């Protein structure tokens, strides 16, 4: 009536940035942490997930925001310069690296970002990339169909409600900094804002603990609690 | 002076920006530039340009001239297809190094209409009808003609025209496929097959090869720009 | 039938023009006879085994009319060409012919030294060179040959032939077509160049379908590539330059 | 048709930066590693050379990304302070350095950066600075011609399709500090980002691996995989 | 330059705001939005829809 | 205060540049210039006065 509905708006109730990953690398010497390769997706944590499988289609111009936490393992006493972490892009079809001296690090297509530690967190926007007219949360089919001319029942056998095996690619992460003796292991978080967020056919969230990547459930389906009937 | 507020992403160096940089050298009187001819003003300008397919891709033909030229006779059989491939110009072995597919590579995302010119080089006297067919994905791969005749078509006839155009146009549910091998946005299937045999007199050679030529149209777009997997560098 | 008349040459044949441009000028010396004629290369059997050939412009037209002395005389010239690959075939011959202009045709030498190979054997001119179907190295490190070693498929750059239709190209299908034009426009990073030395396009006649002719054993069918220097002028008139060609 | 051309572009086409060199940088004692000369070219690597190779001419106004990444080398326990990184244009003619204490760093009238390590990656742009109208990334020539006259063959025996030895000269880097015991190597990775970019006769890319600053190859001449004829 | 003063609050990443970014992938064609059926403009447009209680809460 | 983005290549000295600085010696009443003849606006405009060139250079 009088009350606005400015923080309750889909902008507003995205605006908060969600960590959506926590990216391990490692400047270790050659005994595979040296780089990482994370599936950019936000059903790796719950709470973002949660936020957006209140709705069943999304079209959002996300933000990610890269905070990098870099610590001494192995050492007491260790030393080393100011690290530089690569973010490399590599969207659905781009080479993957196989190690860290690897040239898909040359970015020369691949969009990356070269943050300084002990910068601000590495912030960056980007539009709405999805293939269909907007992102699809839930999907009630497959990739493939098996068909009755099929060899084996392998060729259609796709994983229900996986659009595509590569969603969007895979954030590589490494330390741009030469292998040295002092091993810094460093935590990359990944914190997600959706902006311009636009939301279609809202579903009710998830009352039981997420189990894998789609809208599967294994234990913990007891989400009300103990409570009378006539008990206020 | 005035007061600033460093956001989040300063200090880094995101190679996609559009930033502005201090000039090493100022006051540089540049070269002008005159009217080179062949200018390209768009990636995609140079997918629209019909380039030879490596049809054929065998373990004895691929990676040699025999792989460009698909070889079409009397004798070959009626039931089976000429060539099959799916259509995926930037994932399919065959249509992945086209020009078209090269230029893909670079991107994640392609929308648009593709065309496959067909070019017969067999002799004048050889004539026949093939069958040039796309069905576009969600059923079984067309094995035979009756089936292949079921989707979108073009009957080419050897004797009038030598190079038959068949366009491919942009029919998929997402607005944009993936350039990766992926079962949801896949392309389709594009086959032939002979609605007549080719019919040869004597004293001509029975077999004939022909070329395929795959090309975007002007609807053609792509987005998502990244680097190819075709290119290495041992390191 | 077109039949393309250029100063005292004359062609009776479809012409397709390079990048949608035509051979225009930019004190140069333009020969407007002497240097529009049709210029006729050595004729070239297309083998039923053959692999394709190639010609360097203006490099081929190096010792043909006043065209090859202007080159010489003069410091640095620009030149259109008009390239017509005339390959007499019977309704019974099949096959096909890839004639790609190339701008800046660099090819690949032979010796594991990269662009290792030697002037002269990179401007064979009238002559030309040929394709071959592997990459075989040069092995002679006493005296190397230091010439190319162009391959059919990879085009002689690395590229694939199939994609080398992005390059002006034209298809001599026997069936429909016994003759090819192609007007290549003068392309070069500077308004005029140095002619001796550096070779503005470069013409590749490959075999896309091969040669085959009721049945035969062995076919062979010539081939003749006539150059025309279009809108030629040439600019530092000074003594004849003479390479050595060994 | 409704779809924009946007992304594909070519100045869109290049406008990531790709990294075209790695320098190696030591603050060693004098025992050759104290500065490093690169001679300035993108066909160190492949990516961003194939991008260019694509085409035969190219107008761009360039834009080099220096990301400086150091280390501690031959030490566990090593100590040094933030180093300043001058990165020195030595354009063709410019005396080169032969030493790192050598006047030509004085930098007079050589255009040099010193680069503060841990700040921002050290950006500048540079205009089109080709001799003729449009960058030869291909050239069907030579730069000397052999004659009839020549004393000898190598008067006028030049490489295939190299335009000038010195190309545009030699990006000279080097740890302005003094040689401290600690030694400390660094890594200076140049990210090279065409912009105005206008090119000229489009050419296929390289389907094979690239081989020398030429067009020449050696080995994995199969760029094609083994698939059917008939196989979808 | 300019003289700038960076004030408290510089080189923090507050999850709650609306800083401008760079785009990571610049000239970007997104694909066009469609009239999808069922936008919600409001969280609480979810609230106004009636939904069954969980009023009985025994232990069985 | 106002939101920045410290974009790289910045707390970097590029000896080629034209950005401001603080007057170190603020409100500094300069010598004013006189007509001194010979003023030089290029450096092209010394190339253009001919003078002698070294021809012989051998060894004596
Ligand atoms: C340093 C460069 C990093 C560039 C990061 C841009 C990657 C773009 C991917 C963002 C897409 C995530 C939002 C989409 C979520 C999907 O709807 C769900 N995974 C389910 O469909
Ligand atoms: C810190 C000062 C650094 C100044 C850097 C400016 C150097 C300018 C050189 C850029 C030229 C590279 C682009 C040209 C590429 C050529 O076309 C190819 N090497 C082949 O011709």
């Amino acid at each position: 009536q009088r009350r606005s509905r400015s923080e309750s708006t889909i902008e507003s109730f995205f605006a908060r940035g969600a960590c959506v990953a926590i990216i391990e690398v490692d400047n270790e010497e050659p005994t595979q942490k040296l780089f990482a390769m994370w599936r950019i997706t936000y059903k790796d944590t719950v709470q973002l997930r949660r936020k957006l499988e209140f709705f069943t289609y999304s079209r959002f111009d996300m933000e990610l925001t890269f905070v990098v936490t870099a610590n001494f393992t192995n050492t007491n006493n260790g030393h080393a310069l100011n690290q530089v972490y690569q973010i490399m892009y590599i969207p659905p079809g781009a080479p993957t690296p196989k190690s860290w001296d690897d040239y898909t690090w040359q970015t020369s297509s691949n969009p990356s970002i070269f943050y300084t530690y002990g910068a601000a967190p590495a912030r960056i926007s980007v539009p709405y990339v999805g293939l269909a007219n907007a992102y699809s949360h839930f999907y009630d089919g497959f990739a493939k169909v098996p068909l009755k001319t099929d060899a084996n029942d392998q060729i259609g056998d796709s994983l229900y409600s996986a659009m595509t095996v590569d969603d969007f690619g895979v954030l590589a992460i490494r330390v741009v900094n030469d292998h040295n003796p002092t091993k810094v292991t460093s935590k990359v978080r990944i914190y997600m804002k959706p902006k311009h967020v636009r939301v279609w056919c809202p579903r009710p969230p998830r009352a039981v603990p997420y189990y894998g990547p789609g809208v599967d459930y294994k234990d913990n389906l007891n989400p009300l609690s103990e409570k009378g009937l006539t008990t206020y | 002076g005035l007061p600033v507020l460093n956001t989040p992403g300063s200090n880094q160096y995101l190679t996609s920006d559009n930033y502005q940089s201090p000039c090493a050298i100022p006051e540089f009187d540049v070269t002008p530039p005159i009217d080179i001819p062949g200018e390209v003003k768009n990636m995609m300008e140079l997918a629209e340009i019909d380039t030879m397919i490596p049809l054929n891709l065998e373990n004895t033909k691929r990676n040699t001239m025999d792989m460009y030229r698909v070889t079409l006779s009397d004798s070959a059989d009626l039931s089976q297809p000429i060539l099959c491939f799916s259509l995926s110009p930037a994932s399919d072995p065959r249509l992945s190094h086209t020009m078209l597919g090269e230029v893909l590579n670079y991107y994640t995302h392609w929308a648009g209409s593709l065309k496959f010119t067909f070019l017969f080089c067999g002799s004048m006297m050889a004539t026949g009808k093939i069958l040039v067919a796309y069905a576009p994905p969600g059923a079984q791969p067309p094995t035979s003609r009756k089936e292949a005749m079921l989707g979108t078509h073009v009957i080419w006839d050897l004797g009038l025209q030598s190079s038959c155009t068949m366009v491919v146009p942009w029919i998929s549910n997402v607005t944009y496929r993936q350039t990766t091998q992926d079962s949801f946005t896949e392309g389709g299937y594009i086959s032939m097959f002979y609605q007549t045999r080719i019919v040869v007199p004597l004293s001509t050679p029975k077999s004939m090869s022909m070329l395929g030529f795959v090309s975007a149209c002007n609807d053609f777009s792509v987005r998502l720009l990244r680097d190819t997997t075709h290119i290495s560098q041992s390191a | 039938v077109l039949q393309l008349t250029i100063g005292n040459s004359t062609i009776t044949t479809n012409s397709v023009v390079a990048y949608g441009r035509w051979p225009e000028f930019i004190q140069p010396t333009e020969p407007d006879v002497a240097t529009c004629r049709f210029y006729t290369l050595d004729t070239v059997m297309w083998g039923k085994e053959s692999k394709g050939w190639w010609w360097k412009l203006p490099d081929a037209l190096r010792d043909m009319g006043l065209f090859g002395q202007n080159m010489y005389y003069h410091y640095l010239g620009r030149s259109g060409y008009t390239v017509h690959v005339q390959c007499n075939a019977s309704k019974f011959h099949q096959g096909a012919l890839g004639v790609f202009a190339i701008p800046e045709y660099c090819l690949a030498g032979d010796s594991d030294k990269q662009r290792y190979t030697s002037y002269a054997n990179a401007n064979p001119g009238e002559k030309g060179g040929k394709f071959y179907s592997q990459f075989n190295r040069d092995t002679a490190v006493t005296s190397p040959k230091r010439e190319f070693c162009p391959v059919d498929y990879l085009l002689g750059c690395g590229v694939l032939l199939g994609n080398a239709f992005v390059y002006p190209h034209q298809i001599i299908n026997l069936r429909t077509n016994n003759s090819a034009t192609i007007v290549l426009p003068y392309v070069n990073a500077m308004a005029i160049d140095s002619m001796v030395k550096h070779n503005n396009w470069g013409i590749a006649i490959l075999p896309l379908s091969p040669l085959d002719f009721a049945q035969e054993s062995s076919v062979e069918i010539p081939i003749t590539v006539t150059i025309a220097p279009m809108c030629s002028e040439f600019n530092g008139l000074r003594n004849v330059t003479a390479p050595k060609f060994q």
